This record gives structure tokens, C-alpha cells and sequence, in this order.
């Protein structure tokens, strides 16, 4: 048995648009000093005429917000809001499959009990991430008692996402 | 309300494997 | 017999409302690369329909100012100070109690005698949070001679607090 | 399309040496 | 064998004057909180009078971006960008090689088989910037494989580059 | 023998005034990871009627620039740059010794040979901080040879420097 | 003025336990 | 110009002790 999402979802979180996904926790300690980052794997040719195969360019998760640093002790839920400055911002729900890109997801930190440091990576390709979906919850606050459902660590059930581009959502907003 | 984090520092449990 | 503040205090501290709280030293050792961080727990449900539970989300304690890395030798007092980005910017006395809320505390360090890494978790619910009051000074300066005195290391006095919430108090001040 | 890292976490190889 | 970039490139990447140069990865291993960093030395005396010989001033690399740092499998091509805060705001093709400076550039990270931290350093000296070249690329996208060619490492082509000053270009762009 | 500045200096460097210091290096190794930083300790009541002793404040040397990460191979000159965020903005060559204040230094890294991490602190009280002074070189570059006199590590000169506090020389500046 | 940190490096001292 | 850094990464040297 594995922890860290299987695909990602998109879907809106308080009116902005959000890239999501899932991120797991050990069973057998704590991670001080943890940290998740993502970048965002894709070729592109400088309109300058070079072609820079598997450029690679920095997600935001929370650098700027040190939300990037996990408090980890349970299933999180990284999400990254997508703006301007948002490798997604002009990429729509149509727009979605046909790009030619990938996602890899690091999570780094120290383990407590075991005195080492781990790194667990991982991926998505534009086929994996889901457009219009949210996690389904895995922790259930029972009469005094919070629980997780490591059965539901991958479900995801579908939601109402309107089929724009996080550009364009914001540009009909403006109206 | 119950606690998410214990005043000495352990949370509160799962259940897989 | 141990090093971390109990309870946490809101008050005024050169107008600005702050909530507060003590971090413990080590007695064996000094702290390197210490750092304190802080997240805040509770559930919100999304506009959007969305209902996360323990939602988490930093908490300024100085990450852009890099007053966050501590020069731990003697008792501190973390000062969060409660601006338009703080979570409890809506907040006031009467308002508190009724917070379904909680506060993490993370403190993480390198030890210097034992040569390993330390993380000192800890937490403050609802009715945890002390609204009014101010920590008991816990170093006097005598002559030629400075002390702690960890007797008095969660004492807590009450002082004078406007019960309003720190959104208010920006919006008289401004008339 | 093919990866440049697989799910599980290993990479996608070289030649050298 | 080694794996650290010997010359550097400077050129245009989407309108924008840059200073390249690439780095190399390890066979036998993934670095984790891997992080590249690069000053730039040179001496410069006040018009205060003082005369600092190779002071030391860093350059940018995506530190605020969160962009160095690296996730390395596969050799990179560090990119500054020459912006109005680059120490190369005002030289030219012509103003480069009478330049007397040079510019050291770290890497840092924890090895993963190893349980050990590196760092490895490096350094450019005027005459081994190479102005008006890429790059050749070292991985292709073969039938279901991407592959490096450690023979072309270092191997960089010639580009049509513009032997104006970086500051000079942007007052152009203007009129 | 040690290497980490005795006194500190206050001077121009291009126009602004400046608080420096020195800091030494390891003849046995090269540290990893090295960062400065510097506290501020000073007591301070806050007119809100609470009086913090020896409340601890960050001193830029950096941080925001990343200039504050260390290449360190050879003796440096760590130089904070007063401005309106600096401590000492309203502080004047004669108002300087009347302060009951002190600057705590701080250095991490982790060693290379040793593979173990170290801290230097120090501090310079108010009566070891020396308006008006610049630090002897203690770098000469001769013929196809750099070297250092550790001989002059702490050996300071007098230099023509005005007696205003920062905050005023900026003021006549305007004029 | 008394110090808070001695040049050397080592700190004012407590009293507990 | 002499190198303050060879590129290999070793440094240019001191006298002390
Ligand atoms: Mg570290």
C-alpha cells in the first residue's frame, strides 16, 4: 500500500480555478522539515528559434506563502491556485489533452524515527489529470474522534466546472 | 471541539494496511 | 518540567493587535537553523460547495522578515501580528469562544550536543486562547546579571483590550 | 507521449561513462 | 568523466537577453533539496573611496521564483535572465571579454544512496563567456525513449546575437 | 588563532551608510550551505505600556536579495545597508553610544571534512561598534597570487564620515 | 551594560529544573 | 586575470596559523 494521489483534478475553489492533488503521510513517524514542490515538465521552442525539449518551470504551492512547508500527520491536499502566472492560465477543459506536458510532484523531508531524509517523486501526464473533479474527503470528525479512509485515498466523484479557460474565466468576470 | 494535535504533540488516528 | 507556552494571548502592542505566544530553550544544548513556524487548523466549506475539514494554512511569524528563525538561548515570545492577512483579521473577543479553530505550533532545529534534528509540536484550541492578557516578563536584568525564571514561565496577566475585531479597530482609525 | 519520470519515481535513461 | 558545464552562453530566449550555462547530473544517484546558486565576483572600488577587491554579489537564478531549486536526472541548462538587477545590464559583445571578473557558481544537495551532501563548485572567467551561442541540446525524444548524449555536453553552436548591451537593447524596445 | 570580526564599522558604500563586519573562514574546510544572519537585541517598551527586555529583531544582511547565503573561501565583509527598515535609521554618530543595545552574529553551515554542521555566534555590544571606520584589505592580489593577511583580520582604519543619523542624511539629500 | 551573548559565543545564564 | 576559483572548485591560498 502506496500514499501519494494517482491522478489530479481540477475544479473551482472559491471562485479562482485550482489544480489539485492528493499527498500522503507515514504511517510509522513524523516528517520534520517537509516540503512539497512541483514543476512542470513540457517542451517548448523559443519564438528565438531554440527548441528547449523538457523545459522545466517552477509550480506555485506556497513558496511565496511558506504554505509549501507540510504539516503532515494526515492526507493532505495541495492545491495550487492557477493565475497569471500559471503554466495553466490559457488551458481549458477542450484545451486540456491535447498538450504535450507532465507534472512531477517532489516531496522532501526528514524522516523522525528512521533519522534519515526522504525525497518521493512522482507524475502526471496531460491523460491523468481530471478536468471538472474534486477529491473525495478522507477524514470523517466522529463523535470525539477525527479518522481516515485510506479506501478513499484515490476517490474522486464529479463536480459542476465550467469548460473555460482560467484566462478567460477572469476576462468575463471583468463584465 | 476535539483536538486535531495533543498539547505534548501526538495527533489523532488512522486505520489502514 | 517543560518548554512551551501553555496558553496564548491576544493584546496591543504599539497599536497593531497581536496574538502571542512563550517558546521554550533547551537546557543541554543550542538550537541551529531553529526555525518556528506556525499553521491554522479549522474547517471551512468552499462557496464553491467544497467542504474541507482541517483545512490548514500558514501563519505569519515573521518567514517574510526571516524573523522566523529563532535565536533560541533564552525563553521567546512569538508575536503573530494581525493584519489584513491574518485569519483572525474578523475576529474580536466576543467573537473568539465560538471559533471552531485550532492552532498548530512547529518548532524545528538541528541540536548541537546530541547532533540530531529536533521538531517540538503544539497545539491551542478555542477556549485555549487567552483574549486581554500579556506573558509575565520571565527575565530580569539584575545587577550585572541576567535571569529566567521558568516559575513564572506561563504566568499570564490581564491587561486593557478593546473587544473589538482587529478589522474594526482599522476601520475607527481610519476615522 | 511518453514519460520523463514514471509514477513510482525513477527516471527515464542515459548513456556514458 | 565529469558533469559541470565548461563555457558559458549568452543569447536571446523570448526577447530577453541571457546567461546560460549547463550542469550535470549523478549516475549513481538522485540529489535531494538539491539547489543551485552562483555569485558573482569582482572587484569595484566606491566612489566612496574604498576599493573592494572581488566582492562578492549573487545572481539571480530563480531564487524568488523558487526556480533553483533543481529537480536534476537529466543534465540542465541554468538560465539567468539579464534584467535591470544583473550585473550584465550594461555589457556588450564588445564590453565582454575586458571585463575582470568572474563568476563561481555552487551546487548543494543532500545524495540519496550516499546518505552524504555535496557541493560542487565551478567558475567562469571573461574569457570563457561565450557570447552568441546555445547550447546543442543532449536529449532526444527517440520512439518511446528520451535519451542523453554526455558527448555533446558540452558541445554549443554559433546563433545570430545582437552585440548590444542588455540595457541598450531594452531602450530600443522602447522607441 | 580565530576568525570572526572583533569590532564593527560604520561608513559610506555608494552614498548609503552601512554596518559592517567581518567574518573568518576554516583553513581545514569548505562549509556547505553557509548562511549569516544577525539579530538585533535591544530592550523596548511599546508605548502600549508593555516593556519587552531584550526583544530580539532581524538585521538585514541579504535574506530578501539571497545575499546572505555565504561563499566563503576567504574572509568576508558582511555590510547591512541602513534604510527606513533598519534599526539604526535614526541613529547618529553621537547618538550612538548612548544606546543600550547589542547585535548578535550568527553563522551555520555544515562542514565538508568534518561532515558535521556548526554554528559561530558572537555580538558587539555598543561600546564595539566604531563610527567612522572601514576595515583594512586583507586580500592582495599579486603577481598571479591572492593573499590574505590574517595579520590584518581585525586591523581598522578612520575615514571621512559624517556625524547625521541615516534617516537625516537622506533628509538633506532631497534638497 | 551587561551582554546577552559573550564574544565567544556562549549565552547568560538560568535557574530551573 | 588570475582565478579567485579553479574549475575543478578549488580555491587560491592563504597564510596564517
Ligand atoms: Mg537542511
Amino acid at each position: 500500500t502506496l500514499v501519494f494521489s494517482t491522478h489530479a483534478v481540477i475544479s473551482m475553489r472559491d471562485g479562482k480555478l485550482c489544480l489539485m492533488f492528493r499527498v500522503g503521510d507515514l504511517r510509522n513517524s513524523h516528517i520534520v522539515e517537509a516540503s512539497i514542490r512541483a514543476k512542470l515538465i513540457k517542451s517548448k521552442q523559443t519564438s528565438e528559434g531554440e527548441f528547449i525539449p523538457l523545459n522545466q518551470t517552477d509550480i506555485n504551492v506556497g513558496y511565496y506563502t511558506g504554505d509549501d512547508r507540510l504539516f503532515l500527520v494526515s492526507p493532505l491536499i495541495i492545491s495550487h491556485e492557477i493565475n497569471q502566472q500559471s503554466p495553466f492560465w490559457e488551458i481549458s477543459k477542450a484545451q486540456l489533452p491535447k498538450e504535450e506536458l507532465e507534472i512531477v510532484v517532489i516531496l522532501e523531508g526528514m524522516v523522525e524515527a528512521t533519522g534519515m531524509t526522504c525525497q518521493a517523486r512522482s507524475s502526471y501526464i496531460t491523460s491523468e489529470i481530471l478536468w471538472g473533479y474534486r477529491f473525495t474527503p478522507v477524514l470523517t470528525l466522529e463523535d470525539g474522534f477525527y479518522e481516515v479512509d485510506y479506501n478513499s485515498f484515490h476517490e474522486t466523484y464529479e463536480t459542476s466546472t465550467p469548460s473555460l479557460s482560467a484566462k478567460e474565466l477572469a476576462e468575463l468576470a471583468n463584465r | 471541539i476535539q483536538r486535531y494535535v495533543r498539547k505534548d504533540g501526538k495527533c489523532n488516528v488512522h486505520h489502514g494496511n
